[PDB]
């Protein structure tokens, strides 16, 4: 935050910096500062910063637990500019590229499922999940490959865990479920009965559709700290 | 003062640009090519070293005490290896005193890619 | 012990830390005519007396090959001219003249396949000591050639002009030119 | 070209000497370059300065001879 | 005659196989013929990795390591020394030289 | 910036296809202290303690 206080370059000779705050579930709410050109003919600065998208790491969002879920990131889009502070809603999550690559290995079978879920709220989201097979302890052979019956059963299983987990829950409940990694955990326990599995994690979850004016949803997401539930 | 610096490395030229976390507003931009007259020297780390030094003065003036690093090659249907200036890009910022936040690959990798220039016989050089 | 038993040899010192070990005034002894196996091993020439190497580069171009006697006498006549104008030890000015005249930067091919680009390189302190002594020696010769000024007066001024750092000295300008080329292809 | 070579100084004897003295140390060819005179001429001029006690021979050789004024202040 | 009994291609019970591309040549080679190496290496140069890690404000942030697969064509590999022309007896060995990094 | 006197810790070896260039590991004498491989020229032994104008333009190890 430099131009509003004092001298900075020709573009930033008339610019402002506005605090950006993330949802209540995250341990460190402040995300950072946004550079924005000062108010102009039709370009009101607050209207300009209404729909900016930030990419936050879960380690940055919930610090002190960096070693776990250092890979997991959350894309958050401002919906309100109240108090001079941008209030953001969850718009996407993805595992980091360095991790995505470490997930694949030769002699393993990869199961990726995409399941769009209509939430208990207005938002519609597609949950992209990934699972891999792992060597059983005895393993006379060197390849973690399974017959089709395990592949179908396991993929049917993945859809079922999402069906009774993320299928009918609202966005604040989803944010807690993807942050504590709870739903990722459920698929593994179900998969563990089905087969020897590794890396059963929801890799990406994208906002396919947004109910217009989720201002009420941004009150619950941002200031319902009291209703942590 | 966290911000994100996207560093195109690729080949042919190196682009070092620091931006807002949103990416909507660019705090600063510099290119390896601007520094060197010869076209071949543009991807080289010496050109890049002089290049990120120039950017540091502009960015630190505009706050930006801390930056996050996203580095990408040509990507898409080309190379997928950062190439020359990418290694210098973090190093020169470290000489400057900008603080690293998190490092990542921004390669535009393609699932099921479109065809690439060259032909079946390939570049017969 | 004094150089040529005329100009007092005192504790002449080196201002460079790089050219300190490779420039030697401790073993300076009357008349730099000592017959030594200095061109032996690979690093023996380091312990050479500073004036002796400067004297050796004076018998050059084939015209004076082997004439150390004349070269010492020219070193001697130059040493006095420097002593008269600057009013101090020539052996101290000669040390400053060599350290300043040595190009600091060099460039080299690096043998990068076909490319012959002269990528910049660092210099050996010893190599610097030689180039500086060589630049002072070949500059002094260019200044004379078909000129009224004879070599002794040219050699003295060249050391005196190299010591300050003046661009006029061939020794300084060679240092400057080489390092300007070295940054250009760094 | 410093062509004159027969004690050429006529009214510039003093001038040549003021120049010679202005230099704390001189050489035969330094005279010839600084002024317009031949080095052979300088050899005979230098003599009437050494003998008078104006300049002192610091170093002597058939080739290079170096002279420095005793005082001049 | 038959220089290689595998005919240069790990193609068994296939008839036809998928096509791939030389990274530098951009040639088209059958997947079986392609050299196929898997390289896992640090995102930053390993020489600068320690300083970058110390400068990294994040606690216990491991340096990310790039994971990529490089596939070259026979002609492309021989020039880049990915694989070396070998003697007739040495061709029969199928084990990696000096023991995937 | 200003050239920094550095100190050779080991002679990595000659390179350049003419052996003209010998690589040396150098450590900056003034505080700092950083082990970086730098291309040199000429006759160089150990503890030559050379001084370089470039400073941070370090060069790759011989391959």
């Amino acid at each position: 935050k430099k131009i509003t206080q004092r001298k900075n370059p020709d573009p930033y000779l008339k610019k402002e910096w506005y605090p950006v705050i993330a949802p209540a579930h995250f341990k460190s709410r402040h995300i950072g500062q946004t550079p924005v050109t000062k108010t102009a003919g039709l370009r009101v600065a607050t209207d300009v910063i209404n729909h900016r998208v930030y990419e936050v790491n879960l380690g940055d969002l919930n610090p002190g637990a960096e070693d776990l879920n250092g890979n997991t990131k959350f894309y958050l889009q401002t919906q309100l500019v109240s108090d001079g502070k941008c209030l953001t809603n969850f718009h996407g999550m993805d595992i980091t590229r360095h991790k995505y690559g470490s997930l694949f290995r030769k002699g393993c079978d990869c199961i990726d499922v995409f399941m769009d879920i209509p939430t208990t709220d207005g938002y519609l989201l597609r949950v992209f999940v990934i699972a891999f097979t792992d060597r059983f302890r005895f393993q006379r052979r060197k390849n973690c490959h399974v017959k089709g019956r395990v592949i179908r059963m396991m993929r049917a299983g993945i859809y079922e865990t999402l069906h009774n987990e993320l299928g009918k829950v609202s966005i604040p409940v989803l944010v807690t479920k993807l942050s504590n990694f709870e739903v990722n955990a459920k698929l593994t326990e179900a998969l563990q009965k089905i087969t020897m599995c590794r890396d059963v994690m929801i890799r990406r979850v994208k906002v396919v559709k947004r109910p217009r004016n989720t201002m009420e949803l941004l009150s619950t997401m941002h200031d319902s700290n009291q209703v942590r539930n | 003062a966290f911000a994100v610096c996207h560093i195109y490395a690729g080949k042919n030229d190196t682009f070092i640009h620091v931006t807002d976390l949103s990416g909507r507003e660019t705090i600063g931009r510099v290119s390896g090519g601007m520094k060197v007259k010869r076209h071949c020297d543009e991807p080289s780390a010496y050109a890049a070293m002089q290049a990120t030094q120039d950017l540091i003065e502009i960015i630190t003036d505009r706050g930006i005490t801390a930056v996050h690093i996203k580095i990408r090659a040509d990507g898409g249907t080309g190379k997928r290896v950062y190439g020359q200036g990418g290694s210098a890009a973090i190093r020169a910022l470290v000489r400057g005193g900008i603080k690293i936040g998190r490092i990542e690959d921004s390669t535009p990798i393609p699932t099921d890619r479109t065809r690439h220039k060259g032909g079946r016989r390939g570049r017969r050089l | 012990v004094a150089l040529f038993n005329k100009w007092p040899l005192t504790d002449v010192k080196c201002q460079d830390e790089s050219l300190e070990a490779y420039i030697s005034i401790d073993n300076h002894s009357f008349v730099p005519h000592s017959a030594g196996r200095w061109s032996a091993k690979r690093f023996r020439k380091a312990k050479c007396p500073v004036v002796e190497r400067l004297t050796n580069s004076l018998m050059m171009h084939g015209r004076n090959s082997g004439k150390k006697l004349m070269a010492m006498k020219t070193v001697g006549e130059a040493f006095e001219l420097i002593n008269l104008y600057t009013g101090k030890n020539p052996v101290q000015v000669l040390v400053d003249a060599v350290a300043n005249s040595g190009p600091r930067e060099d460039s080299c091919r690096i043998g990068k396949g076909g490319q012959v680009r002269r990528q910049s390189v660092d210099v050996s302190p010893l190599r610097r000591v030689n180039i500086g002594i060589y630049n002072i020696a070949t500059g002094a010769r260019k200044a004379a050639f078909r000129k009224v000024r004879p070599f002794a007066e040219c050699l003295a001024e060249e050391i005196m002009n190299a010591a300050a750092g003046a661009d006029k000295s061939y020794a300084i300008s060679q240092r400057n030119s080489v390092e300007r080329i070295a940054v250009s292809n760094r | 070209v410093d062509y004159p070579t027969l004690f050429a100084d006529e009214a510039a004897m003093n001038e040549a000497l003021k120049f010679i003295k202005n230099s704390k140390c001189i050489t035969h060819t330094q005279i010839c370059e600084r002024l317009r005179v031949s080095v052979a001429l300088a050899k005979r001029v230098m003599r009437q300065l050494v003998k008078s006690g104006d300049f002192a021979i610091v170093s002597k050789s058939s080739r290079m001879t170096i002279f420095k004024n005793m005082t001049k202040k | 005659p038959v220089k290689r009994r595998n005919n240069g291609r790990s193609k068994y019970n296939c008839g036809h196989t998928n096509i791939v591309r030389c990274q530098n040549c951009h040639r088209c080679v059958p997947k079986d013929k392609v050299i196929k190496r898997f390289t896992i290496r640090n995102i930053v140069d390993n020489t600068i990795a320690d300083d970058v890690l110390n400068a990294c404000v994040i606690q216990g942030f491991a340096i990310p390591k790039l994971y990529n697969k490089v596939q070259y064509c026979v002609s492309c590999s021989i020039h880049n020394h990915i694989v070396r022309v070998r003697s007739r007896e040495d061709r029969k060995i199928r084990t990696p030289p000096k023991r995937n990094s | 910036p200003e050239p920094i006197n550095a100190r050779v810790i080991e002679v990595l070896g000659r390179t350049s296809s003419r052996g003209g260039i010998t690589q040396v590991k150098v450590e900056f004498m003034t505080g700092e202290k950083r082990q970086i491989i730098r291309n040199v020229i000429g006759p160089v032994r150990k503890d030559d303690i050379l001084v370089l104008m470039e400073s941070e333009r370090e060069a790759r190890r011989l391959r």
